[PDB]
């Protein structure tokens, strides 16, 4: 979360130098009309963000006021060596599980599949 | 606005007199049955209680009804301009 | 309990002022503007509307 | 001018609220409650992490690949648990067909031993080999040292939320009992 941290306040950096580019065009430094601060001048310009992060991702922008961004599956597991979480594969908008890499297959099933054929389901 | 009654005592009130808005509206139809009722209840209550004699005698008791539409968010900005107003007294 | 019951059928509600509801109430109650208009000599006691809230 | 987010979805909602009273905007980097994505109570709330409705959607493709389909929904207080097992119980039964055994939640302050039921309620039942999560640290690590109890060692595994998606904090009970614990958490880097 600490990347999300720098990520967050990096945007709100950037949308403050936006504004200040925008309303303050000719202007260095501080701005006198920037002292009275405004909540929807500030977030029109925090939605419209858009940088290369830290991590080289770019921060979408948007008028939800969310990023949609992949969702990492970790697994932590015994290796008797240095037990840590270990990573999957990306969510470039759809899966990419890979196989033999997770549950050192345990299932949960809430009726078994007793009838090969020949029982009633 | 909102029912303001000068006394030495003022009272504060949060009563549903709109219903749920839907996503156009922030406030939606005044519930005659829920809202007004617990109103003019209220307001007979303080009306019996200034007037009676025992009960705080010589003492008159304010009120400071809001509007709350049912809706969180239009209550809290309520709140917020009550403690504006206050930084009356309630 | 009697006594709100006397406080709102004998007290009419157009006359008091310094509820602003209030003349809203009395508009979409009578299903007419301040068409079917109405006038102010009408009471709520009357309308079968009224009912008691515990 | 700004105010940057909260952690818990309770706190972060207050904080939220209250900020756009004020018209102050707010930026989080670990709340992703879905009730905190709408534009109209919480317009002030532009976050940069996304929503528990990626985090919902994840998990029940997580369980289709893993050919699952009975599990145990288990989460605290507050509006990420919540908002998390039901937006999990939305999405499983939207398209991927899986249901749910029960869901039973964690109180704030249990008293007089009101814990030791949660996991007793997991364990009668040895059909949900699979529980989502959805708890904070505190929670999570209480309800893996009560399943570590009662002679009980990888009974079922754990599917576990944005809140501990590679966190130090319980790796411990994980090396005891919780071995194999697969989580969930954006997409980051060091």
């Amino acid at each position: 979360k600490v990347q999300f941290v720098i990520d967050a306040v990096y945007a709100m950096g950037h949308a403050l130098h936006a504004m200040h580019r925008d309303l303050c065009p000719g202007r260095v430094g501080l701005c006198p009309r920037m002292d009275p601060v405004d909540g929807t001048q500030l977030l029109k310009y925090i939605r419209n963000v858009n940088f290369s992060g830290i991590a080289g991702n770019p921060v979408t922008f948007n008028e939800n006021g969310d990023a949609p961004g992949r969702y990492d599956i970790y697994q932590y597991q015994l290796r008797n060596d240095s037990a840590e979480y270990k990573v999957i594969g990306s969510w470039t908008d759809h899966l990419h599980l890979r196989i033999e890499r997770m549950h050192w297959l345990p299932r949960s099933i809430c009726s078994l599949p007793c009838q090969p054929g020949e029982r009633k389901k | 606005n909102s029912i303001r009654i000068d006394g030495d005592i003022t009272l504060g009130g949060l009563f549903p007199v709109h219903g749920r808005g839907s996503e156009g509206k922030p406030c939606g139809e005044l519930k005659k049955e829920k809202g007004i009722h617990r109103l003019e209840a209220m307001l007979f209550a303080l009306d019996r209680i200034n007037n009676d004699p025992d009960l705080l005698p010589n003492i008159t008791l304010g009120a400071r009804i809001l509007d709350t539409c049912s809706r969180d968010t239009h209550a809290l900005e309520q709140s917020l301009t009550f403690v504006q107003a206050l930084i009356e007294r309630v | 309990v009697r006594g709100f019951d006397r406080y709102f059928s004998s007290r009419t509600l157009d006359n008091n002022r310094r509820n602003i509801w209030f003349a809203e109430f009395w508009e979409d109650n009578f299903h007419c503007k301040l068409v079917k208009k109405c006038t102010n000599r009408e009471r709520i006691g009357q309308d079968s509307a009224y009912e008691q809230e515990g | 001018v700004g105010v940057i987010g909260a952690s818990g979805s309770s706190v972060s909602i207050m904080v939220a609220n209250i900020l756009r009273l004020f018209k102050i905007p707010q930026i989080s980097y670990a709340s992703t409650a879905p009730d905190l994505s709408d534009n109209s109570r919480y317009d002030f709330f532009s976050r940069v992490v996304p929503s528990d409705t990626y985090q919902a959607q994840a998990m029940v493709d997580i369980v289709r690949a893993l050919k699952w389909n009975y599990v145990s929904t288990v989460a605290s207080e507050g509006s990420y648990g919540e908002s998390g097992v039901e937006a999990f119980i939305q999405k499983s039964r939207e398209d991927g067909g899986v249901c749910i055994a029960q869901s039973v939640k964690i109180p704030r302050e249990p008293k007089a031993g009101e814990f030791d039921k949660i996991i007793r309620r997991l364990l009668e039942t040895s059909n949900a080999r699979a529980v989502i999560i959805f708890a904070n640290e505190d929670d999570i690590r209480r309800v893996l040292e009560a399943a570590r109890r009662a002679n009980q060692t990888g009974h079922f595994f754990w599917m576990g939320s944005d809140s501990w998606g590679s966190k130090i904090a319980p790796v411990l009970h994980l090396e005891e009992v919780a071995e194999g614990a697969v989580t969930i958490l954006p997409k980051r880097m060091s």
